[PDB]
DNA sequence: TACTTACATGACAGGATGTATATATCTGACACGTGCCTGGAGACTAGGGAGTAATCCCCTTGGCGGTTAAAACGCGGGGGACAGCGCGTACGTGCGTTTAAGCGGTGCTAGAGCTGTCTACGACCAATTGAGCGGCCTCGGCACCGGGATTCTCCAGTATGGCGGCC
DNA sequence: GGCCGCCATACTGGAGAATCCCGGTGCCGAGGCCGCTCAATTGGTCGTAGACAGCTCTAGCACCGCTTAAACGCACGTACGCGCTGTCCCCCGCGTTTTAACCGCCAAGGGGATTACTCCCTAGTCTCCAGGCACGTGTCAGATATATACATCCTGTCATGTAAGTA
C-alpha cells in the first residue's frame, strides 16, 4: 500500500516550513504580467524595475499574510477550522476597509 | 591656527553621525533651528535602538548557529519583542518570513 | 500588445501556500477567487498612488522607490527597499 | 564614478562590532536596518516637529526630542533612552 | 395584568432610541472623577478643563460605539447577539491591540 | 482628595446605553468589567500622551487641545473641540 | 500712486483665503517656497469640499425640518457618501451619534 | 483686553448662504468644520510636503497640491476637484 | 436490578520517510584595502528665539441644599448559546502531465540619470488698506410642555386546516 | 371511503401605553450689526530652482533556447460546517427604593496667558581636513552535495463504554 497523510497533516507540515522559510511563495513573472496589465489599466507601455515587481511582491504576500491570520482569528472565533470568505469580508471590514 | 577638527560623534563617545543628523533635521523641514542637544539626543536613542536590535540579531543568530545577520534573524528578534512589536506593528520586512504561530486549536490532540 | 488575464497567474497553489505561511489549515474552494479580487483591489490602490508618483516624477520607467513611497503612505511600510 | 549616496553602513558595522564583535551582516539586512534608522529618524522629526508646532516653538531641542522619544518608545524603550541620550548630552556637554 | 413586553423588544426600543439619540450616555462627575483619579497616578495635583472632560468622555464613547460595532458584527459572525468579553478581544486583537 | 474606585463611577447601565448606541441587543455578565478593563486602557494611553504633552507645555491645566494630539496619535482624530 | 486693494481670493472668485492659506503653508514647515498654484488650486479643493459638506448638510436639515445645521445633521451627511467615508473613516464627531444602523437579524420574525 | 483667535467661520458663512440662503448654522457644527478644515488642510500640506521630499522639489507647487489630491482624495471628489482648481488656476492666470 | 464480561470502536504502542543531522566543496558576496571629495566641523558673528518675572482675572475647584434621575436591587421569564450526534458535504492529498516559468544567453535602445543654461519664480520689506474677527443683544426658530393620533405591541377569540372515528 | 366531528395552530381583531405630532409658550443663541486690527497684498528686487536640452550608457525589453518545477486535474480518503433537539442557564424587562447627580448658589485662588526684559543659542559662512563611499579584489560561510537518524505521524494493536446475560 502506498503512503498516504491524513487530512491537515500535509497541511500543516506546509504551515510549518512556509513559517519556517521566507521565500516568496507565487511565480514572479505572471505576477510581473499581472502588474504591466494593470499599469496598463492606468497608463500604457509603462516599464518597471525588477526591485519595483519583487517589491510590490513582498508587499503584496505580507499584506495577504496579514488578512489570512485575521481570517484565522475570525475563523477560530466562528469556532471553525476551515474558513469561508465571509471571514476575510469581516476582516476588512474590521481593519476599517 | 586652528586645533584638531574632532568629532562630535566621539565628543558623544557613539557612533551614529551627528553632523549626518543635524544636517537631515535642517534640511528636513521640521524646525528651521534645532537645538544643540537636540540631534545628540536623537542619534543616542537611535544607536540604543539598533545596539539593542543588533544584540538581539547576533543571538538569533547564534540560536540558529549561523555567524552572519540575516533578515530572518531580523524578524524572529524584532517580532519577539513585543515594545518593538508594537513600535514596529505596522512595518514589512523583505524577506523575513513569519513568526512561527500555530494556534492550539490548530494542533491535534 | 495587451494583455487581458494574469491575475489567473497569481494561482491556487501559491494562495494555498500562502495561507499555509498565514496559518490556515483548510482552504475553501470559494476562498481563491475572492482572495484575488481582494488582492487584486489593493494592488489597484497601490498602484494607482505609484503611477500617481509616477507622472508625478515625470519618468516612463517605475521605480521600487515610489512603491515604498506609496506603501508608507498606506500604513503598509516596507522594509528593505529604501534608497 | 557615481554620486555618492549616503547611507548608514559603517556605522551600523561599528555599532555591531560593539555588540558583536565576531558576526557578519548580510547587505539586504543591512537595507533593512537603513530603512529602520531613516524611518524611525522620520517618525521623531515629524513627531518634534508636531511638538514644536504645538507649543508655538521655532525650535526643536532635546527636551522636545525627549518628548517624542517619551511619546513613541514604550516604556523601558523609553526611559533606557532617556537615559541613553541624558548620559550623552551630559557627555557632549562637557565635550 | 401588568403589561410586559417580550424580552428584546425594549431591549430594540433603547436600540433605535439611543440611536437617534446625540447626547451623552456617561455621567458627567464620575467620569471627571475617574479621569483626574487615573491622573493622578502619572501626575500629582492635576486640573481638568471640564470641555476637555467632555471631550474624553464623546471620543471615549464613540471609540467604544466603534468598538461594538465590531464586536457585533464578529457576534453576526459567530451567530450570536449576547456578545461576550473574547469577541471584544477579537475586535481588539485583529485591528491589532 | 485621593479617589479609589471611580472606575466604578462609569455605571452598569451607562454601559448598556453604549451598547444601545453601538446596537448592542444581548449583553452578557462577563462584558462590563472587561469594557471598564478596556476603557482604562485607552484613557490611560491618551492622558499618558496629553500628561507627557502638559508636562512639555509646563502647564498644570490639561487642556483640550493635548486631547485632540493625543487622540490624533492614537489615530482617532475627534472634530468639534477647538482644533 | 498705488495700485488699488484687490484681494487675490476675489482673483480667485472665491471665498477661501488666498492669503492666509498660503501663509498657513508657509509657516507649517513643509517646504521654504511654495509654487503659486498650490495655495489658490488648495483653496479651490478646500472650498469646493465644504461646498458638498453644506449640500449634504442642508438636506440632512431639510429632511429633519430644521433650518439649521446641527452636527446630527453632519453625522447624517458624512457617513451617507461612500467617498467622504473613505476621507473621514477615522475621524470621530462630537455629539453626532452614528447612522441609523441595525442588522437584520435584530428585527422579528 | 483681549487677544484675537483667528478661525474660519466666515467663508463656510459665505458658502453656506451661496449654496443655501436659508440656512441656519450651530456653533459647534462651525467647531466640526474648523476641524475639518485645519485637519484636510494638514493632510494635504503633509503630503505635499513628502512628495517635494521624494522628488528632491525645494518648492511645493500646484502639480504636488494635485499629485496630494489624487493620493488622499479618492475618485469622483479628486476628478470634481482636479477640475474646479484647473479652471481656478486658469481664471487666477488670466487675473 | 446490578455485576460481570465481550467487543468494537475509541485508546495504547511501535516503524518508512521527509526533514533533521554528519561532513566536502567552490564561490562570490562578505569582507577588507585604497583613492577621494564631499561631508562634517570650528570660530566668529549677526541675529533671533525661548526662558523668566508679574499678575490678574477668569476659569477652574471645593462646599452646600434639594430633587428626582440615575442607580440599584430583585424577581418572573423568555430567549440564547451551544454540544452530541447526524449527515450531506467539501476539500486535502496522491501523483502523473503540461507547459510555461525558470535559468541562461544576446542585442539594443528607452529612458534613467547626469550636465550646462536660463529665465521663470517666488520669498520678502515698507506701506496701506479692507476684510475679518471681538462684542453684544435680541428676537424668532427652536426647546419645553400639554393633549390627541398614531403606532406598536401583547394578547385572546377564533377560523380553518388537519386529522381521526364512526357509519 | 365518506362523513362528521374534534383538536391544533396560527389568523386576526382589539386595546392600551409610548411616542410621534399638533398646537401653545418662553428663551437663547444666530446672526447681524458695530468697532478694532492685522493681514494681505503690491511693487519691486534679488537670489535661485528646476525646466529644458541633450548626451550616454545601461538595464528593461525583446528574442532564443534547454529544463524541469508547476500545476492541475481527476480520484479518493476523509474530515467540515452546521442544524435538530434539547438543555441549561442568564440577563431583560419590570418594577421599587434611594441616593447622589444635577442644578442652582457661593467663596478661593491657580495658573495661564500676556507683556516686557533678558540673554541663550543656533545657523551662516568660509574654509579645511578626514572618513566613509566607490571601487576593487581576495576568500571562506554557506549553497550545494552526499550520506545518515529520528520524528512522526501513520499504522498496528490495548481498553473500557456500553450492551447483554444472568445470579
Amino acid at each position: 500500500k502506498p503512503h498516504r497523510y491524513r487530512p491537515g497533516t500535509v497541511a500543516l507540515r506546509e504551515i510549518r516550513r512556509y513559517q519556517k522559510s521566507t521565500e516568496l511563495l507565487i511565480r514572479k513573472l505572471p505576477f510581473q504580467r499581472l502588474v504591466r496589465e494593470i499599469a496598463q489599466d492606468f497608463k500604457t507601455d509603462l516599464r518597471f524595475q525588477s526591485s519595483a515587481v519583487m517589491a510590490l511582491q513582498e508587499a503584496s504576500e505580507a499584506y495577504l499574510v496579514g488578512l489570512f491570520e485575521d481570517t484565522n482569528l475570525a475563523a477560530i472565533h466562528a469556532k471553525r477550522v476551515t474558513i469561508m470568505p465571509k471571514d476575510i469580508q469581516l476582516a476588512r471590514r474590521i481593519r476599517g476597509e | 591656527a586652528r586645533a584638531k577638527a574632532k568629532t562630535r560623534s566621539s565628543r558623544a563617545g557613539l557612533q551614529f553621525p551627528v553632523g549626518r543628523v543635524h544636517r537631515l533635521l535642517r534640511k528636513g523641514n521640521y524646525s528651521e533651528r534645532v537645538g544643540a542637544g537636540a540631534p545628540v539626543y536623537l542619534a543616542a536613542v537611535l544607536e540604543y535602538l539598533t545596539a539593542e536590535i543588533l544584540e538581539l540579531a547576533g543571538n538569533a543568530a547564534r540560536d540558529n548557529k549561523k555567524t552572519r545577520i540575516i533578515p530572518r534573524h531580523l524578524q524572529l528578534a524584532i517580532r519577539n519583542d513585543e515594545e518593538l512589536n508594537k513600535l514596529l506593528g505596522r512595518v514589512t520586512i523583505a524577506q523575513g518570513g513569519v513568526l512561527p504561530n500555530i494556534q492550539a486549536v490548530l494542533l491535534p490532540k | 500588445k495587451v494583455l487581458r488575464d494574469n491575475i489567473q497567474g497569481i494561482t491556487k497553489p501559491a494562495i494555498r501556500r500562502l495561507a499555509r505561511r498565514g496559518g490556515v489549515k483548510r482552504i475553501s474552494g470559494l476562498i481563491y477567487e475572492e482572495t484575488r479580487g481582494v488582492l487584486k483591489v489593493f494592488l489597484e490602490n497601490v498602484i494607482r498612488d505609484a503611477v500617481t508618483y509616477t507622472e508625478h516624477a515625470k519618468r516612463k520607467t517605475v521605480t521600487a522607490m515610489d512603491v515604498v513611497y506609496a506603501l508608507k503612505r498606506q500604513g503598509r511600510t516596507l522594509y528593505g527597499f529604501g534608497g | 564614478k557615481r554620486s555618492r549616496k549616503e547611507s548608514y553602513s559603517v556605522y551600523v558595522y561599528k555599532v555591531l562590532k560593539q555588540v558583536h564583535p565576531d558576526t557578519g551582516i548580510s547587505s539586504k539586512a543591512m537595507g533593512i536596518m537603513n530603512s529602520f534608522v531613516n524611518d524611525i529618524f522620520e517618525r521623531i522629526a515629524g513627531e518634534a516637529s508636531r511638538l514644536a508646532h504645538y507649543n508655538k516653538r521655532s525650535t526643536i531641542t532635546s527636551r522636545e526630542i525627549q518628548t517624542a522619544v517619551r511619546l513613541l518608545l514604550p516604556g523601558e524603550l523609553a526611559k533606557h533612552a532617556v537615559s541613553e541620550g541624558t548620559k550623552a548630552v551630559t557627555k557632549y556637554t562637557s565635550a
